[PDB]
């Protein structure tokens, strides 16, 4: 009944689950990647483990 | 993108049985589902949409029945009148479809 | 919403800042992970209903 | 066993330099025992008591 409030409205909802372990990886964020260096101290950031 | 297919091609019974049509889907189209029937020479005419909903003016014999990917349609009494072809349409996605219709599934009636 | 649909995600690049325009007046609140780094995570196996 | 003493000594400092050290991989009764899977895995309100 669009004439009530929005408590009377269509809803479309949309659930994501996920399981989040860093190792498996096949779905993950849009950041890009950058060449690894070596025996450096720098801060990484493997499939999400930084 | 959605294929489906129509069993079975054709059925028989006497008047007194009962005939199911099974309406299968390669993927889940949920509820969104319809019915058709064609008398020769005649345009189709909904029997079923939403899958349980009966359409206006159809005798209380026809039964729509699962939800998802598989679809039942069951006549609970035949009488020689509905010996037709019956079609089921996906009302779901047509994007890049072939045929929204399925199979052509006609009904004998033996009197 | 009895009969809901399940999609598999895999094998691909998941990016939120699209879902603003195709599904505008949204609501994200939920659970388990912060929403705001999102964009640095690494999802195994993503189900969409 | 003649010289147990000394070595008695040592033993006691290794094995409680080893008991510190290995207890860092303790729960205590959070999600996860590596901060930085902490920190990626919550909203800071309830990172700062977990």
């Amino acid at each position: 009944r669009p004439t009530y409030g929005v408590g009377h409205q269509p809803y479309r909802v949309v659930v994501l689950s996920f399981e989040l372990l860093h190792a498996p990886a096949t779905v993950c964020g849009p950041k890009k990647s950058t060449n690894l260096v070596k025996n450096k101290c720098v801060n990484f950031n493997f499939n999400g483990l930084k | 993108d959605i294929v489906m297919t129509q069993t079975p091609a054709s059925v028989s019974e006497p008047v007194g049985g009962t005939v199911t049509i099974k309406c299968q889907a390669s993927e889940s189209i949920s509820n969104w589902l319809a019915w058709y029937q064609q008398k020769p020479g005649q345009p189709p005419k909904l029997l079923i949409y939403a899958a349980f909903t009966l359409a206006s003016g159809v005798p209380s014999r026809f039964k729509g029945s699962g939800s998802g990917t598989q679809f039942t349609l069951t006549i609970n009494g035949v009488e020689c009148a509905d010996a037709a072809t019956y079609y089921c349409q996906q009302t779901y996605s047509s994007r890049d479809v072939d045929n929204v219709f399925g199979g052509g599934t006609e009904v004998v009636v033996k009197g | 919403v009895y009969a809901w649909n399940r999609k598999r995600i895999s094998n691909c690049v998941a990016d939120y800042s699209v879902l603003y325009n195709l599904a505008p007046f949204f609501t994200f609140k939920c659970y388990g992970v912060s929403p705001t780094k999102l964009n640095d995570l690494c999802f195994t196996n993503v189900y969409a209903d | 066993s003649a010289l147990g003493k000394l070595q008695d000594v040592v033993n006691h400092n290794a094995q409680a330099l080893n008991t510190l050290v290995k207890q860092l991989s303790s729960k205590f009764g959070a999600i996860s025992s590596v901060l930085n899977d902490i920190f990626s895995r919550l909203d800071p309100p309830e990172a700062e008591v977990q």
